[PDB]
C-alpha cells in the first residue's frame, strides 16, 4: 500500500489530528468575551474588578476560564476586523450611568448617553452579533443617585413621564437601552447596576454567561 | 400444530385501522429517516459525537420502517403470513433488535444530553473518539444477543397478528427482559430529561438577584410522552398478562403504539434539532 | 495662504495625469481580445479536503514546490499541509489567535504569520531540535497585519492597518523601508515576479505600485469604489488585478498606468476576498463572498467557471507555482484543492 | 546541542537480561521515532528495533523478535531496550538513533555514542569491501539491492552513512540524492533502480572509514556489509 | 506647519508620478494577449492534463 516512511508520516499526521482535536475541545470550553464601550466609562474599573493591537485578559472563576478581548487601542477601520469576533460568547458593553446630562468634548452638542445609545445600536443590531448576547454594565450609579436628585433626567429624555427617584430612572434607562434590540428573539441583554465599592460583578458575568452557555448547549443538543 | 393464520372476529375492523396506519409508518419512516442520513452523510460538519447517537437511532428504525414495516402491513391485511417460517424466525429477531437498539439509543441520547449540559467536562471523557463507536456497537450487540436465545419461538402470533415471540413460551426470561427495559427505559428518558430541566431552571433563576425554560419544558415533555405512548403500554401489557386472556384488540393497540417510535423520532431528533435544519439549509444553499 | 494654492496645484496636476492616462487609451481590452476564442466552461473538481482547522481560515499560501502549503486559522493554529497525501506536516500554535495572513518562504525554510497583535512572526520550519519555533517577531506596526510576503529568507514586505507597507530584514528585526502614502488601511500586497516592485491595495480604493529598493511610490491606481481586499500580479509582472468590496475585480497595467478590464456580473452583490491568476494568466480566480469562487476569462471578462464547495465565505485562495491546482480556504474551516479533468 | 547517551552495557552471563537506557537531550524527543541499531565487533551494522512517536508502532528484527522490548519514556526523555535471553551472538555496540518522518524529512540523522554489550528480506550488495585512495581524488562507492527501491511511490529509499574510526555513524545521503545537514557538498549520491553510487570528489583526510548503504523501503531495515576507505 | 508640508509632499509625489512614460493601451493589451497565448500549453487549469500526469487524481 504505502511505504514505511509514508506510513510513519500518516501516523505523525494522526498524532497532529489528536492534539488538534483535544486543544480544540479545551478551547471550546472557553468563555470568550468581547469588551466594548466608550473611553473611560468604567472599563478600567471593571477590568480591575474582574482581574497597540489587542489586549487579551485571561482569568478563571469557579473553574470556568474566561478570556476577554479589549480592542480599544485599535485605531484601525472596524469594518475590516470585527468579523474576527463573530462567534464570541458575550459582548460586555460598559456604560456609565452618570453621563446622562454631561456632554461630549469633541462636538459639544450631542449627549453622552445619546452617544452610548448610538454605540449600542451599532453593536446590538450588527450583522456579526445577531446571535451574540450583550452583557450591559451600568456603572458608578452611586454618583448617579446624587445626580438624579438635583439634576432632572428630563434633559436627556423628552418623553419621560416618570418620577425623579433612583429606581424609576434606572429602570427607564435600562428599558431604553434594551429597546434598541431589534432582534429580541435570538439574543438577550443582561443588565447590571454596579459601583466601585461592590464585589459582585465578576459573579454577575459568571452567572450571565452561564445562562448563555447553557442556552448554547441546549441549542446544540436539539432542545432548542 | 403450528399454523400461520390470524383470522378472528374481533380483528375484522381493527385490521383497517392497522393497515391505513401501517402505510403511514412505512411512508413517514422511509422519508423521515433517509433525510436524516442524507444530512449526516452529505455534510460532515454535523457528524459530532452526539449526532452519531442520532445516526444510530435513525438507523435503528430505518430498518423497522423500511423492511419490517411493509411485511407487517399485509399480515394485518391478508391475515396469514404469506412467507415461510424461516423468514418469520428472522423477522422476530429483527423486530425486537430494531426496538432494543432504538430504546438503548434513546437512553444514550438522554445521557448525551445531560452530559452536554450539566457536566460538559465529562462528555468527551465518556464519549471519546472511539468510545462513541464502542457505545454504538454495544447497542447492537445487546439488541441481537439478548433476543437470539428466543430464536425458535418467533411464531406468527395472531393476537398481535405479527411474527413475534409467544407469551407462554417466553416466560420467565422475556418478562425479565421487558422489566429490565422498563426499569432503565424510564430511569433514563425521565431522570436525565428532568435533571436537564432542573439545570436550565437553576441557571435562569440565578439572574434574579441582579434585577431592579419555555420551549425546553415543551421539548422535555415531547421526548417523554412520545416515548411513554410507545413502549409503556406494550411493556405493561405483555408482563402482567400471564395467559393471553386479554382481547386481541388491546394487544394490537399496545403493539401498534410501538410503531410511533419510528415516526416521532425523525421529527423530535431531526426536524427540531437546529444542526439538522441548518444542514438542510446549507444543502439547499449549496 | 499656501495650502489653498497647493491643493489647487494638486487638482491641476492630477487632472494632468488624468488626461495623460486618457491620451494613451487608444482602445480597450474588450475589442482587442474580441477576436480570440473563449476558454469554454472551466469544469474543475475538488480533489483533496484539508480538515483539522477549528475556526475560520483566513489565509493560505502555497509552497514553491507546489505540494506543501501553510494555512492560518483563528483557532490559534498555523498548519503546514502535504497537499498530495493530505498529511499534516506541522502544527504551529500561535501566541495571538487573531491571525489574518500567512506566508511561505520561497526556500521553504520559514513561515510568516501576522494578525491583530500588529506583530509579524517568522517561524523556522527546519531546525535541529525537530520542532518549529519562533525565529523573529517583527514588531513596529501600529495597525493589524493584513498581508506579508517573503523576498528571501531575510527580506519580507508587510502591509498594515496603519496605512503603511514595510520592508523588514529578519536577522536584525528592524524595518529597512517604510512605504507610506496610503490614506486608508492597507489590506493586501503582491510581489512582482522579479521581486523588484510590489503593488498594494487599501481601503481608500487605491492600489499603489512601489519600488522596493528606492522605497518610493512609483504609481497610484484608482477606479474602484470601495475597499480593495486582495491584489495579485499578472505572471509576467506587467499587469495586476484587484478585488474590492463593490463586487468588481479590475485589471490595471504598470506601463499604461490605467485600468484595462473590469470583472463584474449583475448577479453578484457581495465582496471579493481573494484574487489569483493561473500560470498562463488567462484565468483569474476571484474568491467572492457569496460563498462561491468564480473563475473569469481574464482577457475577455466573461465568467467561465464557478467553484462552489464551501459553506461560508471563500476567504483565501492560491494557485500552485506550476499551475496544477487551486487551493481555496474558507470560513467553514475547510481547505479544498481543485483542478479539472480532460 | 543534540545528545543521546547510552548506558547499561557490560559483562553478563548468557541467556540473561539487561536494560539499555538512552537518555536524550536537546531535541523534541516526543516528536521523533527512535531506533536501535547494533554493530558486532569488526562487523557491519544491523537494525535491531524501532519505536514510533507516541509508541503507536513497534517493529523488531526477527533475530530478536520476542526476546527484545523497546519502550520510550517521554516525560523523562529516555529510551529503553529490555534484553531477555541474551545469547553469545548479541555481543555488539548499540546505537540509539533519532528518526523523524514527514515530507522532506531527514531520517536517521543523529546517532548516539552507543554502548558496548559483551556476553560470553532485502539484501544490500556492497561487494567492494575496500577502496584504497590518497587525498584529492574522487572515489565512487557502489551498492546494489535485492529488489528495486524506486517505483510510483515516488522516492528511492537508499541511505548512505559514514562511520569514522572510533565514532558513531553519520548520515550522508537520504533518499539516494539528498545531502544531509552538517556534511559538505563534495558528497554526491546517484543511481537508478537497484544500482546506486556515492561519489566523494576532492577527498580530504577525514573521510577515512567505513561507508554503508541502507534501505528504508520496508521493514526490516538492512544495511550493506561496509566499504572501507583507508590511507 | 503640517498641512503645507503634506500638500507640498503630495504635489512632489504627484509630479514625479507625472514624470513617467506610458505606453499605448493597444500595445500593452497585445503584450498581455501574447503572454497568454504563448504560455497556454503550460496551464493545467486552462487546458487540463490527462490523469497520468495529474498529481491530484
Ligand atoms: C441484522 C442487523 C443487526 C443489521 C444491522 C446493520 C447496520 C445497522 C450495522 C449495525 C452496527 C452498525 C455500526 C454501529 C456503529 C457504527 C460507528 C459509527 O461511527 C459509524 C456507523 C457504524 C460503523 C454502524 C454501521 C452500520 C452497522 C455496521
Ligand atoms: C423493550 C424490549 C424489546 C421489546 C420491543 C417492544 C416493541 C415490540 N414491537 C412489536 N411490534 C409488533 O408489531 N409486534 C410485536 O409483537 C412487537
Amino acid at each position: 500500500t504505502l511505504s514505511a516512511e509514508d506510513k510513519a508520516a500518516v501516523e505523525r499526521s494522526k498524532m497532529i489530528d489528536r492534539n488538534l482535536r483535544e486543544d480544540g475541545e479545551k478551547a471550546a470550553r472557553e468563555v470568550k468575551l468581547l469588551l466594548l464601550g466608550a473611553g473611560e466609562s468604567g472599563k478600567n474599573t471593571i477590568v480591575k474588578q474582574m482581574k497597540t493591537g489587542i489586549v487579551e485578559t485571561h482569568f478563571t472563576f469557579k473553574d470556568l476560564h474566561f478570556k476577554m478581548f479589549d480592542v480599544g487601542a485599535q485605531r484601525s477601520e472596524r469594518k475590516k476586523w470585527i468579523h474576527c469576533f463573530e462567534g464570541v460568547t458575550a459582548i460586555i458593553f460598559c456604560v456609565a450611568l452618570s453621563d446622562y446630562d454631561l456632554v461630549l468634548a469633541e462636538d459639544e452638542e450631542m449627549n453622552r448617553m445619546h452617544a452610548s445609545m448610538k454605540l449600542f445600536d451599532s453593536i446590538c443590531n450588527n450583522k456579526w452579533f445577531t446571535d451574540t448576547s450583550i452583557i450591559l454594565f451600568l456603572n458608578k450609579k452611586d454618583l448617579f443617585e446624587e445626580k438624579i436628585k438635583k439634576s432632572p433626567l428630563t434633559i436627556c429624555y423628552p418623553e419621560y413621564a416618570g418620577s425623579n427617584t433612583y429606581e424609576e430612572a434606572a429602570a427607564y434607562i435600562q428599558c431604553q437601552f434594551e429597546d434598541l434590540n431589534k432582534r429580541k428573539d435570538t439574543k438577550e441583554i443582561y443588565t447590571h447596576f454596579t459601583c466601585s465599592t461592590d464585589t459582585k460583578n465578576v459573579q454577575f458575568v459568571f452567572d450571565a454567561v452561564t445562562d448563555v452557555i447553557i442556552k448554547n448547549n441546549l441549542k446544540d443538543c436539539g432542545l432548542f | 400444530d403450528a399454523n400461520f393464520s390470524c383470522y378472528h372476529e374481533s380483528v375484522l375492523g381493527y385490521r383497517y385501522v392497522a393497515v391505513s396506519w401501517g402505510v403511514v409508518v412505512a411512508v413517514t419512516g422511509t422519508v423521515g429517516n433517509v433525510l436524516t442520513l442524507l444530512a449526516l452523510a452529505i455534510q460532515p460538519k454535523l457528524r459530532t459525537r452526539f449526532n452519531l447517537l442520532i445516526a444510530n437511532l435513525t438507523l435503528a428504525d430505518l430498518l423497522y420502517c423500511t423492511l419490517l414495516q411493509p411485511f407487517s402491513v399485509d399480515t394485518y391485511l391478508h391475515l396469514h403470513w404469506r412467507t415461510g417460517a424461516t423468514f418469520c424466525r428472522v423477522f422476530g429477531l429483527l423486530l425486537f433488535a430494531s426496538n432494543s437498539v432504538s430504546i438503548l439509543t434513546l437512553c444514550l441520547i438522554a445521557l448525551g444530553r445531560y452530559l452536554l449540559i450539566a457536566h460538559p467536562k465529562l462528555f468527551p471523557q465518556v464519549f471519546s473518539a472511539k468510545g462513541i463507536v464502542l457505545a454504538l456497537v454495544s447497542t447492537w450487540v445487546v439488541g441481537v444477543a439478548s433476543f437470539a436465545p428466543l430464536w425458535p419461538i418467533y411464531i406468527l402470533v395472531p393476537v398481535v397478528c405479527t411474527c413475534s415471540f409467544d407469551r407462554i413460551r417466553g416466560r420467565p426470561y422475556t418478562t425479565i427482559l421487558m422489566g429490565i427495559y422498563f426499569v432503565l427505559g424510564l430511569s433514563s428518558v425521565g431522570i436525565f430529561y428532568c435533571l436537564i430541566h432542573r439545570q436550565v431552571k437553576r441557571a435562569a433563576q440565578a439572574l434574579d438577584q441582579y434585577k431592579l425554560f419555555g420551549k425546553v419544558t415543551r421539548m422535555c415533555f415531547a421526548v417523554f410522552l412520545c416515548f411513554a405512548l410507545s413502549y409503556i403500554p406494550f411493556l405493561l401489557l405483555n408482563i402482567l398478562d400471564a395467559r393471553v386472556q386479554a382481547p386481541r384488540v388491546v394487544h394490537m393497540l399496545a403493539a401498534n403504539l410501538t410503531w410511533l417510535n419510528g415516526c416521532i423520532n425523525p421529527v423530535l431528533y431531526a426536524a427540531m434539532n437546529r444542526q439538522f435544519r441548518q444542514a438542510y439549509g446549507s444543502i439547499l444553499k449549496r | 495662504s499656501e495650502l489653498d494654492q497647493l491643493r489647487q496645484e494638486a487638482e491641476q496636476l492630477k487632472n494632468q495625469i488624468r488626461d495623460a492616462r486618457k491620451a494613451c487609451a487608444d482602445a480597450t481590452l474588450s475589442q482587442i481580445t474580441n477576436n480570440i476564442d473563449p476558454v469554454g466552461r472551466i469544469q474543475m473538481r475538488t480533489r483533496r479536503t484539508l480538515r483539522g482547522h477549528l475556526a475560520k481560515i483566513y489565509a493560505m499560501h502555497w509552497g514553491t514546490d507546489s505540494r506543501l502549503l501553510v494555512s492560518a486559522s483563528q483557532d490559534g493554529k498555523l498548519i503546514i499541509w502535504d497537499s498530495y497525501t493530505t498529511n499534516k506536516v506541522h502544527a504551529i500554535p500561535l501566541r495571538s489567535s487573531w491571525v489574518m495572513t500567512c506566508a511561505y518562504a520561497p526556500s521553504g525554510n520559514y513561515v510568516a504569520c501576522g494578525g491583530l497583535d500588529n506583530i509579524c512572526s517568522i517561524y523556522n520550519l527546519k531546525t535541529r531540535e525537530g520542532n518549529v519555533r519562533v525565529s523573529r517577531e517583527l514588531a513596529g506596526h501600529t495597525g493589524y497585519l493584513s498581508c506579508c510576503r517573503f523576498l528571501d529568507d531575510n527580506q519580507i514586505v508587510t502591509s498594515s492597518g496603519d496605512t503603511t507597507c514595510a520592508l523588514w530584514d529578519i536577522e536584525t528585526g528592524q524595518q529597512t523601508t517604510t512605504f507610506t502614502g496610503h490614506t486608508g488601511d492597507v489590506m493586501s500586497l503582491s510581489l512582482a515576479p522579479d521581486t523588484r516592485l510590489f503593488v498594494s491595495g487599501a481601503c481608500d480604493a487605491s492600489a499603489k505600485l512601489w519600488d522596493v529598493r528606492e522605497g518610493m511610490c512609483r504609481q497610484t491606481f484608482t477606479g474602484h469604489e470601495s475597499d480593495i481586499n486582495a491584489i495579485c500580479f499578472f505572471p509576467n509582472g506587467n499587469a495586476f488585478a484587484t478585488g474590492s468590496d463593490d463586487a468588481t475585480c479590475r485589471l490595471f497595467d504598470l506601463r499604461a498606468d490605467q485600468e484595462l478590464m473590469t470583472y463584474s456580473h449583475d448577479n453578484i452583490i457581495c465582496g471579493i476576498t481573494s484574487v489569483s491568476f493561473s500560470k498562463s494568466g488567462r484565468l483569474l480566480l476571484a474568491g467572492y463572498d457569496d460563498f462561491n469562487c468564480n473563475v473569469w476569462d481574464a482577457l475577455k471578462a466573461d465568467r467561465a467557471g464557478v467553484l462552489a464547495g464551501h459553506d461560508n465565505r471563500v476567504s483565501c485562495l492560491g494557485v500552485t507555482d506550476d499551475g496544477m491546482a487551486v487551493a481555496t480556504g474558507s470560513w467553514d474551516s475547510f481547505l479544498k484543492i481543485w483542478n479539472g479533468s480532460s | 546541542d543534540v545528545q543521546l547517551v547510552e548506558s547499561g552495557g557490560g559483562l553478563v552471563q548468557p541467556g540473561g537480561s539487561r536494560k539499555l537506557s538512552c537518555s536524550a537531550s536537546g531535541f523534541a524527543f516526543s516528536s521523533f521515532g527512535m531506533h536501535w541499531v547494533r554493530q558486532a565487533p569488526e562487523k557491519g551494522l544491523e537494525w535491531v528495533a524501532y519505536i514510533s512517536s507516541g509508541s503507536g508502532t513497534i517493529y523488531y528484527a526477527d533475530t530478536v523478535k520476542g526476546r527484545f522490548t523497546i519502550s520510550r519514556d517521554d516525560p523523562k526523555n529516555t529510551l529503553f531496550l529490555q534484553m531477555t535471553s541474551l545469547r553469545s551472538e548479541d555481543t555488539a555496540m548499540y546505537y540509539c538513533v533519532r528518526s523523524i518522518y514527514y515530507y522532506g524529512s531527514s531520517p536517521f540523522d543523529f546517532w548516539g555514542q552507543g554502548t558496548t554489550l559483551t556476553v560470553s528480506d532485502i539484501v544490500m550488495t556492497q561487494a567492494t569491501s575496500s577502496v584504497p585512495v590518497t587525498p584529492g581524488e574522487s572515489v565512487s562507492i557502489s551498492c546494489r539491492s535485492s529488489k528495486s527501491l524506486l517505483h510510483s511511490n515516488g522516492n528511492t529509499y537508499l541511505y548512505w552513512f559514514l562511520q569514522r574510526p572510533g565514532q558513531s555513524p553519520q548520515l550522508l545521503i537520504y533518499r539516494m540524492s539528498n545531502l544531509a545537514s552538517g556534511v559538505p557538498d563534495r558528497f554526491s549520491g546517484s543511481g537508478s533502480g537497484t544500482a546506486f553510487t556515492l561519489t566523494i570528489s576532492r577527498l580530504e583526510a577525514e573521510d577515512v572509514g567505513v561507508y554503508y548503504c541502507m534501505q528504508h523501503l520496508e521493514y526490516p531495515l538492512t544495511f550493506g556489509a561496509g566499504t572501507k576507505l583507508e590511507l | 506647519t503640517a498641512s503645507i508640508a503634506q500638500a507640498r509632499k503630495l504635489v512632489e509625489q504627484l509630479k514625479m508620478e507625472a514624470n513617467i512614460d506610458r505606453i499605448k493601451v493597444s500595445k500593452a493589451a497585445a503584450d498581455l494577449m501574447a503572454y497568454c497565448e504563448a504560455h497556454a500549453k503550460e496551464d493545467p487549469l486552462l487546458t487540463p492534463v490527462p490523469a497520468s500526469e495529474n498529481p491530484f487524481r
